[PDB]
């Protein structure tokens, strides 16, 4: 009795969830076929004999519908959860919230309907999108928008995948990014902050894979998500309910912005020649080189930290560490948050996925951390919007589709008011 | 000693309930499993059929030379 709803809306999201669903079909016993050769938080039994999950799969290019229809997976999602439309969005934002979605999104919310009236203990929502693109930032911001007017007070997390700080892989990126994040500002109460590239370097230092594909990237995502969930999914010395982080890191009703971090990512080979203890273990989980996000945080104040480990762990030792790791000068927090640890703790040990590049290890941890440093990245990301509407480059196939202009503009200009927030929060009392 | 005795039928009718009520969903399962074959292989007639017999068409219809009297 107690259970979430996953949304995989544009591309990459779907993609990920692809992943997350095979972590988690594979660690709770569950068959590819959706037959059992703890599933109450994700799947559902379809009265017997077999599971379903509880997902809902958006996109508008059939592709990666139709390559999951046909997949190894064929036969384990409802085929009425996967909404594949006809015409591409084309990462133009205005293409995925003014046009085509106008009325695909009725029937996404019937059947985001139809699956809560069967929940039992629904917590919050796991939308996935990939702002960068066009229709998980058009249809997301819109999904987004809908349900927080239809149910309200059930939470809303977020797994963004923003552009990269610097590789490039689209150049309309920063408008239908800045719109959604002026969208997806009051609706969504965590976002979690992943980017490609922090996750491309680890994959090349850490995991020795020289040569990696969103494949692993993937993995990566599923294995932190796995390991957040842990917590509602099995047992726990120390729970907490997904409620949790939406009162332990929104100090401010707009300022939800954080990034994530997992540990320890080690190859096999590599970690064979370690203990791996709490201490080292923590010592690492901080370290601003293996962020998920992109950022420094060693420029930047700290304002709070949710810790969920998992496997065998002693407390004492995760409280010595806590206590030797707030003794760092380098990091510090703000004055206004003086008690910046929040920590859980789940006895079921990381779940290794056959063929993984991850190793085995029993203690691991996952970190989610509202800083402030993030902030100059929508600055840096501002930066490039700008050097764009200095002459209003590309926006005819924006006005072409019903958006009124000057919602640019507002956006770019209130999506600047975060900063009268953030640069106003670093500073102490 | 009664009370037992009682408790014991109450559970024992209705742990033998809810697997007759399990069995029967799982019997309709194995029914609905079964009419699915049914279109799984007219179509697959039909589509050979049509197969065949417009393959025939088209070789009557090619099969119109010259008369040369
Ligand atoms: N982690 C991860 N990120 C991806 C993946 N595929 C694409 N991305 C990122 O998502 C962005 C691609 O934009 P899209 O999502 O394809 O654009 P769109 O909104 O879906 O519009 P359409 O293609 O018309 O459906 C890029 O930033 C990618 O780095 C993936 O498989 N895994
Ligand atoms: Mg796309």
């Amino acid at each position: 009795m107690r259970e979430v709803i996953s949304i995989h809306v544009g591309q990459g999201g779907i993609q990920v969830g692809n992943a997350c669903w095979e972590l988690f079909c594979l660690e709770h016993g569950i068959q590819p076929d959706g037959q059992m050769p703890a599933f109450n938080t994700f799947f559902s039994e379809t009265g017997a004999g077999k599971h379903v999950p509880r997902a809902v799969f958006l996109d508008l290019e059939p592709t990666v519908i139709d390559e999951v229809r046909t997949g190894t997976y064929r036969q384990l999602f409802h085929p009425e959860q996967l909404i594949s439309g006809k015409e591409d969005a084309a990462n133009n934002f205005a293409r995925g919230h003014y046009t085509i979605g106008k009325e695909i999104v009725d029937l996404c919310l019937d059947r985001i309907r139809k699956l809560a009236d069967n929940c039992t203990g629904l917590q919050g929502f796991l939308v996935f999108n990939s702002v960068g693109g066009g229709t998980g930032s058009g249809l997301g911001s819109l999904l987004l928008e809908r349900l927080s007017v239809d149910y309200g007070k059930k939470s809303k997390l977020g797994f963004t995948i923003y552009p990269s700080p610097q590789v490039s892989t689209a150049v309309v990126e920063p408008y239908n990014s800045i719109l959604s994040t002026h969208s997806l500002l009051e609706h969504t109460d965590v976002a979690v902050m992943l980017d490609n590239e922090a996750i491309y370097d680890i994959c090349r230092r850490n995991l020795d894979i020289e040569r990696p594909t969103y494949t692993n990237l993937n993995r990566l995502i599923a294995q932190v998500i796995s390991s957040l969930t842990a917590s509602l999914r099995f047992d726990g010395a120390l729970n907490v309910d997904i409620t949790e982080f939406q009162t332990n890191l929104v100090p401010y009703p707009r300022i939800h912005f954080m990034l994530s971090s997992y540990a320890p990512i080690i190859s096999a080979e590599k970690a064979y020649h370690e203990q791996l203890s709490v201490a080292e273990i923590t010592n690492s989980a901080f370290e601003p080189a293996n962020m998920m996000a992109k950022c420094d945080p060693r420029h930047g104040k700290y304002m709070a930290c949710s810790m969920m480990y998992r496997g065998d762990v002693v407390p004492k030792d995760v409280n010595a560490s806590i206590a030797t790791i707030k003794t760092k000068r380098t990091i510090q927090f703000v004055d206004w948050c003086p008690t910046g640890f929040k920590v859980g703790i789940n006895y079921q040990p990381p779940t290794v996925v056959p063929g993984g590049d991850l190793a085995k290890v029993m203690r691991a941890v996952c970190m989610i951390s509202n800083s402030t440093a993030i902030a100059e990245v929508f600055s840096r990301l501002d930066h490039k919007f700008d050097l764009m509407y200095a002459k209003r480059a590309f926006v005819h196939w924006y006005v072409g589709e019903g958006m009124e202009e000057g919602e640019f503009s507002e956006a770019r200009e209130d999506l600047a008011a975060l900063e009268k927030d953030y640069e106003e929060v670093g500073i102490e009392t | 000693t009664q009370t037992l005795e009682l408790n014991r039928m109450r559970g024992m009718l209705e742990d033998d309930f809810n697997r007759k009520k399990a069995s029967i969903r799982q019997a309709v399962k194995e029914e609905n499993q079964q009419l699915d074959k049914q279109k799984r292989d007219l179509e697959k007639q039909s589509n050979n059929e049509k197969l065949n017999y417009e393959r025939t068409e088209i070789d009557m219809v090619k099969t119109r030379g010259q008369k040369r009297p």
